[PDB]
């Protein structure tokens, strides 16, 4: 009934689940990818551990 | 991108029987599916639309059960009057879809 | 609601700054997880309803 | 065993300092016994209180 409020209106609701392991990782964040540089104190981030 | 197939091809049961149909999916369409009718040089009509809301004018013998993938098409009692092909429609999805119609199930009544 | 789907996401990379015009006036709500730094996070399995 | 006593002396002092390292991989009660991995899971709010 759209004449009421919003709670007697639809809404798209979209649930999304995650399991968040830093490992088997296949789904991952929009942040590019940069080399790698050894034998220097750097701070890295290797699929999300930082 | 959505395909669908019909099963049975035909069927054919004497008057009192109840005759079925599956409409199956390649994958899930939820509720969203409609069932048609058309008799011999007519155009097809509606008989159940939502896979479950009976349409108008149409008798209370015809029923529609399944969600997801899987549906059927129920008749509890035939009276030689509703032989005719039945089709299900995806009504979901047609960006990209062949034909939003299924296949052709004719329906035999031998009174 | 009842006849919810399920949507499997993986191999592929998930971003969220086009989560606006698609579906504009959301409301991102959640809990695990801090959204503010959903950018640099990795997910083994992603499952959409 | 003459010499049992100054063992002794190395012996405790290197089994307490590898307990004090060890004990480093306690969760103590946390999601997760990472700070990093505490930063990156949670909002602040409660990451004060992990």
């Amino acid at each position: 009934r759209p004449t009421y409020g919003v709670g007697h209106q639809p809404y798209r609701v979209v649930v999304l689940s995650f399991e968040l392991l830093h490992a088997p990782a296949t789904v991952c964040g929009p942040k590019k990818s940069t080399n790698l540089v050894k034998n220097k104190c750097v701070n890295f981030n290797f699929n999300g551990l930082k | 991108d959505i395909v669908m197939t019909q099963t049975p091809a035909s069927v054919s049961e004497p008057v009192g029987g109840t005759v079925t149909i599956k409409c199956q999916a390649s994958e899930s369409i939820s509720n969203w599916l409609a069932w048609y009718q058309q008799k011999p040089g007519q155009p097809p009509k509606l008989l159940i639309y939502a896979a479950f809301t009976l349409a108008s004018g149409v008798p209370s013998r015809f029923k529609g059960s399944g969600s997801g993938t899987q549906f059927t098409l129920t008749i509890n009692g035939v009276e030689c009057a509703d032989a005719a092909t039945y089709y299900c429609q995806q009504t979901y999805s047609s960006r990209d879809v062949d034909n939003v119609f299924g296949g052709g199930t004719e329906v035999v009544v031998k009174g | 609601v009842y006849a919810w789907n399920r949507k499997r996401i993986s191999n592929c990379v998930a971003d969220y700054s086009v989560l606006y015009n698609l579906a504009p006036f959301f409301t991102f709500k959640c809990y695990g997880v801090s959204p503010t730094k959903l950018n640099d996070l990795c997910f083994t399995n992603v499952y959409a309803d | 065993s003459a010499l049992g006593k100054l063992q002794d002396v190395v012996n405790h002092n290197a089994q307490a300092l590898n307990t004090l390292v060890k004990q480093l991989s306690s969760k103590f009660g946390a999601i997760s016994s990472v700070l990093n991995d505490i930063f990156s899971r949670l909002d602040p709010p409660e990451a004060e209180v992990q």
